[PDB]
């Protein structure tokens, strides 16, 4: 299928405390493969998937140098934004950055992203044209003027269409055994009486990869929803994911209900009947 | 500056079978700021070997973290997740239900 | 492979 690489960066100022806390993670699809954590002993870019360990020491020295550099630039930007907004030095503030690229089944660039947030809200973002910026407020307009003057969009475009794609393509090859697999969901269905007259029917999807999935309860073929309790998709902790959908049904009619499961690891969607 | 309260799910990596080694997860998501306290509880006492994933975030910038510990469920032992965050007035405790 | 945060293009 198609594939994606994403890096997520969080800097949190802790005033009177140490330097800002900085955590960086990288993913290919829903698989984490690197991390950098300034509160960890390592002070280096560390592997989090096995297929990245075959990268040589020059890779780990470049990614580590770049992560430290990202940390430093965030530290400075924290002070800059504090000045733009006239916020006091005593409060803790957060910069978050996401960027990365998508390729299709042919390995060609399909989408690229770079977005920056301050205190949990959009700050500035590269547009899908990879040439212009959206500034979320008055302060980000200051940054937008600077980045227009310094040709930042072209530099980001070069990275997104270039080294981002090159690395993603390599990681997909070096980790094809895992990154390019799908694990289909294993579905359970469980019965939970609420009274003599009602019962919950819970449809489970377990051990599935990648995380995107759709669970629907249907009564006589008709997609319930409205009264279908759905929980957020959640990590099992082994690289697979879980989810369940629950529907309260009148006692006696459970056999009319069916659970519908759509997932990319399934050749056809499933309909399971109670 | 914003605040978002965490969502909490407490669950096991594998379907629970008493006497069989497993992992006890607490998944906290949708929260901001990133400062959060998450403890896993065994009959009300705090389990010490508890690790977490690296801080990451969703499309809306809200954070998520998985806290987990190796455990062996029994039919009588009670497990829970205790979560504190600036948006919670008191620590919130969600008991582990093997049925969710 | 991460991007570079060392140019004027990274400064707010």
């Amino acid at each position: 299928g198609s594939h994606s690489m994403r890096y997520f960066f969080t800097s949190v100022s802790r005033p009177g405390r140490g330097e800002p806390r900085f955590i960086a993670v990288g993913y290919v699809d829903d698989t984490q493969f690197v991390r950098f954590d300034s509160d960890a002993a390592s002070q280096k870019m560390e592997p989090r998937a096995p297929w990245i360990e075959q990268e040589g020491p020059e890779y780990w020295d470049q990614e580590t140098r770049n992560m430290k550099a990202h940390s430093q630039t965030d530290r400075a930007n924290l002070g800059t934004l504090r000045g733009y907004y006239n916020q006091s030095e005593d409060g803790s503030h957060t910069i978050q950055i996401m960027y990365g690229c998508d390729v299709g089944p042919d390995g060609r660039f399909l989408r690229g992203y770079r977005q920056d947030a301050y205190d949990g809200k959009d700050y500035i973002a590269l547009n899908e044209d990879l040439r212009s910026w959206t500034a979320a407020d008055m302060a980000a307009q200051i940054t937008k003027r600077k980045w227009e003057a310094v040709h930042a969009a072209e530099q980001r475009r070069v990275y997104l269409e270039g080294r981002c794609v090159d690395g993603l393509r390599r990681y997909l090859e070096n980790g094809k055994e895992t990154l390019q697999r799908t694990d289909p969901p294993k579905t359970h269905m469980t019965h939970h009486p609420i009274s003599d007259h009602e019962a919950t029917l819970r449809c489970w999807a377990l051990g599935f990869y990648p995380a995107e999935i759709t669970l629907t309860w249907q009564r006589d073929g008709e997609d319930q929803t409205q009264d279908t309790e759905l929980v957020e998709t959640r990590p099992a902790g082994d690289g697979t994911f879980q989810k369940w959908a629950a529907v309260v049904v009148p006692s006696g009619e459970e056999q009319r209900y069916t659970c519908h499961v759509q997932h990319e690891g399934l050749p056809k969607p499933l309909t399971l009947r109670w | 500056m914003i605040q978002r309260t965490p969502k909490i799910q407490v669950y096991s990596r594998h379907p629970a079978e008493n006497g069989k080694s497993n992992f006890l997860n607490c998944y906290v998501s949708g929260f901001h700021p990133s400062d959060i306290e998450v403890d896993l509880l065994k009959n009300g006492e705090r389990i010490e070997k508890v690790e977490h994933s690296d801080l990451s975030f969703s499309k809306d910038w809200s954070f998520y973290l998985l806290y987990y510990t190796e455990f062996t469920p029994t039919e009588k032992d009670e497990y829970a997740c205790r979560v504190n965050h600036v948006t919670l007035s008191q620590p919130k405790i969600v008991k582990w239900d093997r049925d969710m | 492979e991460v991007d570079n945060a060392t140019r004027f293009a990274s400064v707010y």
